[PDB]
RNA sequence: UUUUUU
């Protein structure tokens, strides 16, 4: 029940818009 | 005093020449002038060439500081690198009165983190940390990153490929604005990471050594020696009899082998200490001011020290054990003459990988890690 | 294994 590496990428496509 | 021409505070520029500076680096002189802008980082130097003032000097410049509200934040990968990143941010603030610092980590209890926090005389305006503890304090709102206008991460090749490090300084990250400041160094920034870097800048000023050859200091002396494991003991004793070094650091694999080592170098009348994780952090701190403040010359880790630490009387590397990859290697003997000093490197090779990573780091650097002449070397080769 | 909150 931890991050991926697949979501960390989207997590900060996120934060920037 | 050339940093003077950085124009920069008087307080600043008094500071810096208490610390002995007088001409700058070509690092420092390269990142510096256009970092006090506010204009984001990518910066590859070699070991030891001053990547630390660039951004302490940098952002105690653009600070102006606003009372218990922090804003900068520094991120390394050890807790002895933050407590020794720290302490450079308070040589250089030392004629700056307004400007509070603090350095959390593991090992402490979290409670005495945020009361110091609370605290009017403590609430720092810049924060080095590790990025477990750093997180534990966003997390649970010990600590308010709602206003960081400059976010700093050392050796972010390591902090960004380990992926625990990445999430939680990932987690860091989305609670500062993001209309900051940004800032990574590293003497090691291969193909492979720098497209995971780019995701935190935005039209970054880049510095790169992309042709490697000179990411090795001319004046560090490598070796290395073909043993079985049986004889490394007998053959370091003899190496630490014969050589003549003023500090020596010698890297371990485990932990277990790090105690094991300096039991048998303090038996043997060679006094040592060692430091690495499994290790109360009262006592990991104990022995780092130790080995830094040379009541011993010795000292026996893991790669706990393999980055940034920084002590100038080391010019002896010893890898007892290698590592598996390149860049640790490099980051390990750049603890040995610091800022372009003299220095020597050996590393045991004991079996097939130390011999294949062996092999892997001479093509990356071009350096020709001679094999150890039997005869011995000439002291003034390496003095 | 080594480094990183408990
Ligand atoms: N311009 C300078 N003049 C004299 N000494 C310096 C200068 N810049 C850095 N140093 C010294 O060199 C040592 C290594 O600096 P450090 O920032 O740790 O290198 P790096 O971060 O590139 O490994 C430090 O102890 C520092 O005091
Ligand atoms: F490049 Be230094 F050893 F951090
Ligand atoms: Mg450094």
């Amino acid at each position: 029940a931890k991050k991926s590496l697949e979501d960390l990428d989207k997590e900060m496509a996120d934060y920037f818009e | 005093t050339g940093f003077k021409d950085f124009l920069l505070k008087p307080e600043l520029s008094r500071a810096i020449i208490d610390c002995g500076f007088e001409h700058p680096s070509e690092v420092q002189q390269h990142t510096i002038p256009q970092s006090i802008h506010g204009t984001d980082v990518l910066c590859q130097a070699k070991s030891g060439l001053g990547k630390t003032a660039v951004f302490v000097l940098s952002t105690l410049q653009q600070l102006d500081p606003v009372p218990g509200e922090v804003a900068v934040v520094v991120i390394c990968n050890a807790r002895e690198l933050a407590y020794q990143i720290r302490n450079e941010y308070l040589r250089f603030s030392k004629y700056m009165p307004d400007v509070k610092t603090a350095v959390f980590y593991g090992g402490t209890p979290i409670s005495k983190d945020a009361e110091l926090l609370k605290n009017k005389d403590t609430a720092p305006h810049i924060v080095v940390a590790t990025p477990g503890r750093l997180k534990a304090l966003v997390r649970e709102k010990y600590i308010d990153l709602s206003h960081v206008k400059n976010f700093v991460i050392d050796e972010c090749d390591k902090v960004l490929e380990e992926l625990d490090m990445r999430r939680d300084v990932q987690e860091i990250f989305r609670a500062t604005p993001r209309d900051k400041q940004v800032m990574m160094f590293s003497a090691t920034l291969s193909q492979e990471i720098r497209p995971i870097c780019r995701r935190f800048l935005q039209n970054p000023l880049e510095i790169f050594v992309d042709d490697e050859a000179k990411l090795t200091l001319h004046g560090l002396q490598q070796y290395y020696i073909k043993l079985e494991e049986r004889e490394k003991n007998r053959k370091l004793a003899q190496l630490l009899d014969d050589l003549e070094f003023n500090q020596v650091i010698i890297f371990v694999k485990s932990t277990t082998r790090a105690n094991e080592l300096t039991k048998l170098l303090n038996a043997s009348n060679f006094p040592a200490i060692t430091v690495h994780g499994h290790m109360k952090q009262e006592e990991r701190i104990a022995r780092y001011k130790a080995f830094k403040d040379f009541e011993k010359r010795i000292c026996v880790s893991t790669d706990v020290f393999g980055r940034g630490i920084d002590i100038e009387r080391i010019n002896l590397a010893i890898n007892y054990d290698l590592t598996n990859e390149a860049d640790q290697y490099l980051h390990r003997v750049g603890r040995a003459g610091r800022f372009g000093t003299k220095g020597l490197a050996i590393s045991f090779v004991s079996s097939k990988e130390d011999e294949e990573v062996l092999a892997k780091i001479q093509e990356r650097f071009d350096v020709k890690i001679a094999e150890f002449p039997e005869e011995g070397i000439d002291p003034s080769t390496y003095l």
